[PDB]
């Protein structure tokens, strides 16, 4: 995986088809779920990281009307 | 409280005059890596890393924007 | 004698029982076979009467 | 226009007539609250009294938003 | 399978443990704070975050779910640890009940 | 300008409201499991308490909807909560989207109510003990007031959550031009915004409940 | 087809065939007076 | 106001058809309440002895 391979090849390698774009984000879910959500005595930062990722998908697209509002003009 | 100074006296230091040879070293180190090319023996997990310092002193350097205009929101005029 | 080594071998059964925390809600159903919702009587969720809910 | 404009202060002002409806859905609904706590038993009959209430109360409140539609587009 | 005990050591709710100790060994400790406020202050100064009435509602969002989570963590954390032990203690004596009545037997 | 989040947001020309509805149940784990994690815990309890809630007062034929109301609820409260976050499109602001929530269950009761129950159904159009004299004119109140149930049910919604957002909007935007004049009213105002949060949680919360125990008093009208 | 109609069309048939008839019948009638919503505009 | 823009409520039907009533009504059929179990400790279908 990444973080180990070190081929410009390993980007074609993959497999960029639908079915493997959908197992690539549910491999991504569960890894994510597992490691934070799905663990007894868990936490809530486990749910609070994905509402933070949510604010920051949210102020991306957000953008296009809150740089009109800006205060200086440079 | 204070702790922060008692590891800011580590790291956040201005550096002694007698280790700027020692970062020329890693410096030409760099160059090096550069010269031949050999950064793709550079796995990407240290790749990142390195990116992420090269950042941090990018950073650095925007810090040092925002105290040269003595503005913080972008530059008063 | 042929009832007692039946209930010998179900004892045994419920002896060796994989502990609840690692057990699917289908496991139990085949630990008690009472647990188990009626899909018949009650098709649709939550397969049970909201009483007993 | 001065019609055009008068239509949007004459639609404006037909439609406080809700304000009538608003709190005659309050008080029937919280007397259903009070008569129900006193005789539980007569939990549905009840009912039936607050949703005839609801109805004739919100009926005319509806006549307002008749007229206030009446102005504003038929007219 | 059974579950883990402990989950992801975050920091702050929103940071875990994993990019501090990653990035422990280049810039020692403070590293990845000094990040953090050179990259806020990059952004609020180059114009990236501009500040506006959004601004506010968030620091008040985010002061509630900041009170709300220190506040009733503790009692939503046991509460569920509560639930969970209960419906173990009446499983397990269910599976008494069964040794008992076929001993019996 | 002032209405800049209720615009449907496109995300580098792609429609990005498309991923924020489909957000809300990435929130609800679900577990073949029987003793699970603590987020799961609560959750399969409250979603246990909301059924008991919604679902009692129905004979047999109306808690065969009782999947669609528990997920109507948590669908709507879970949208209004993740709505309160900052520079958040809450997509129950928009009329669009709460009349395609409100049109289509409204509809499926009365219809229901209408291929059986039709002579119960129209006899509803009159209560019980109605005088004669009395009788005509309350017959087209209620075919009006029947009429107007889903859009009422959509405009409380979104006149509710959106005015809610748009007033956390003007009370922070007084903050921010309060911030460069005196501190203690500062203070004062973002006392207000922090009250005001709270109230918008309460009826984030309230307005879930309201849309759905309506639509379930529509469903046990017509069952 | 596979796992899709296993995963998505079992355990809603239940529902898309009985429950929700009615449901359908209004999410119709829904289209419509979207329709004619868009349309005259 | 946009939400009178009559141009993307498209945008809106769609997605929350297919999340309030598709994928959120999924994950409430995996979520099954059993039946708490009390079997009886008393089931013996037994008789009197052979007379």
């Amino acid at each position: 995986e990444v973080k180990l391979g070190e081929l410009p090849s390993w980007i074609l390698m993959r497999d960029f088809s639908p079915s493997g774009i959908f197992g690539a984000f549910q491999r991504g879910y569960y890894r994510y779920y597992n490691k934070y959500i799905n663990v007894k005595k868990g936490s809530i930062s486990g749910i609070t990281m994905v509402l933070a990722c949510y604010v920051l998908f949210s102020y991306s697209f957000s953008y296009k009307h809150l740089k009109h509002e800006r205060l200086r003009k440079y | 409280l204070a702790t922060f100074w008692y590891y800011a006296k580590v790291e956040l230091v201005p550096p002694t005059p007698a280790e700027i040879p020692r970062a020329i070293q890693s410096l030409k180190k760099i160059v090096n890596s550069a010269q031949t090319g050999s950064f793709k023996q550079l796995t990407v997990k240290e790749a990142v890393l390195n990116g992420l310092v090269a950042t941090e002193v990018l950073m650095w350097f925007y810090v040092g924007e925002i105290i040269g205009k003595r503005g913080i929101i972008g530059y008063d005029v | 004698k042929a009832r007692i080594v039946e209930y010998e071998k179900e004892m045994e059964k419920m002896k060796n029982l994989i502990p609840f925390d690692q057990m699917t809600i289908e496991d139990l159903n085949e630990a008690f076979p009472e647990t188990k919702l009626d899909k018949k009587k009650y098709p649709y969720w939550p397969h049970q009467p909201i009483e007993n809910l | 226009d001065i019609d055009t404009a008068a239509k949007f202060i004459g639609a404006g002002a037909a439609t406080v007539g809700v304000a009538g409806s608003g709190a005659g859905i309050g008080t029937v609904f919280g007397s259903l609250i009070i008569g129900y706590a006193r005789n539980p038993s007569l939990k549905q009959q009840l009912f039936s009294y607050a949703i005839l209430g609801f109805a004739l109360s919100e009926a005319m409140g509806l006549f307002c938003l008749m007229v206030a539609f009446l102005i504003l587009f038929a007219m | 399978p059974p579950l883990p005990e402990y989950g992801g050591k975050v920091r702050y709710g929103l940071i875990p443990e994993e990019f501090f100790q990653f990035l422990y060994p280049k810039t020692g400790v403070t590293g990845p704070y000094v990040l953090g406020t050179g990259l806020i202050l990059y952004a609020l100064s180059k114009e990236i975050y501009v500040i506006s009435a959004e601004t506010f509602t968030a620091l008040s969002v985010l002061g509630v779910m900041v009170y709300g989570i220190k506040k009733y963590g503790p009692f939503v954390a046991d509460f569920a640890d509560k639930l969970n032990e209960q419906k173990l203690a009446q499983l397990e004596e269910a599976k008494q009940a069964s040794i008992q009545h076929i001993q019996n037997a | 300008n002032l209405f800049a989040s209720f615009i449907a947001p496109t995300i580098l020309g792609l429609p990005a409201a498309v991923l924020i509805i489909l957000f809300p149940p990435l929130l609800i784990p679900t577990s073949k499991y029987l003793i699970n994690n603590r987020l799961i815990t609560t959750q399969q309890w409250l979603i246990k308490l909301t059924s008991k809630q919604m679902m009692t007062m129905h004979n047999t034929k109306g808690r065969t909807w009782s999947l669609m109301l528990v997920s109507l609820i948590i669908f709507i409260a879970t949208t209004n909560l993740l709505g309160l976050l900052p520079h958040s499109f809450t997509p129950t602001t928009q009329l669009s989207m709460n009349l395609a929530m409100a049109i289509p269950l409204w509809a499926g009761t009365v219809i229901m109510g209408f291929r059986s129950k039709i002579k119960n159904a129209l006899a509803h159009f009159l209560p019980q003990g109605t005088p004669t004299p009395l009788i005509p004119m309350l017959v087209i109140i209620e075919t009006i007031s029947l009429l107007i149930q889903p859009m009422a049910l959509a405009v409380r919604l979104t006149a509710n959550i959106t005015a809610g957002h748009l007033l956390m909007h003007l009370i922070g935007s007084a903050t921010l031009a309060m911030s460069t004049i005196n501190l203690p009213s500062t203070l004062i105002i973002f006392t207000i915004l922090i009250l005001l949060t709270i109230l918008e949680i309460a009826v984030a919360l309230i307005q879930a409940y309201v849309f759905t125990l309506l639509v379930s008093l529509y469903l046990h009208d017509n069952t | 087809l596979q796992s899709i109609i296993k995963n998505i069309w079992i355990p809603m048939k239940p529902y898309y065939t009985k429950v929700y008839q009615e449901i359908w019948i209004g999410m119709g009638l829904m289209g419509f007076i979207v329709y004619k919503i868009r349309a005259a505009d | 106001m946009p939400q009178l823009n009559t141009t993307v409520w498209p945008t809106m039907i769609t997605p929350m058809l297919l999340t309030l009533f598709l994928i959120t009504q999924l994950k409430m059929l995996n979520t099954n309440y059993h039946l708490p179990p009390s079997p009886k400790p008393m089931k013996m279908k037994n008789y009197n002895k052979p007379w």
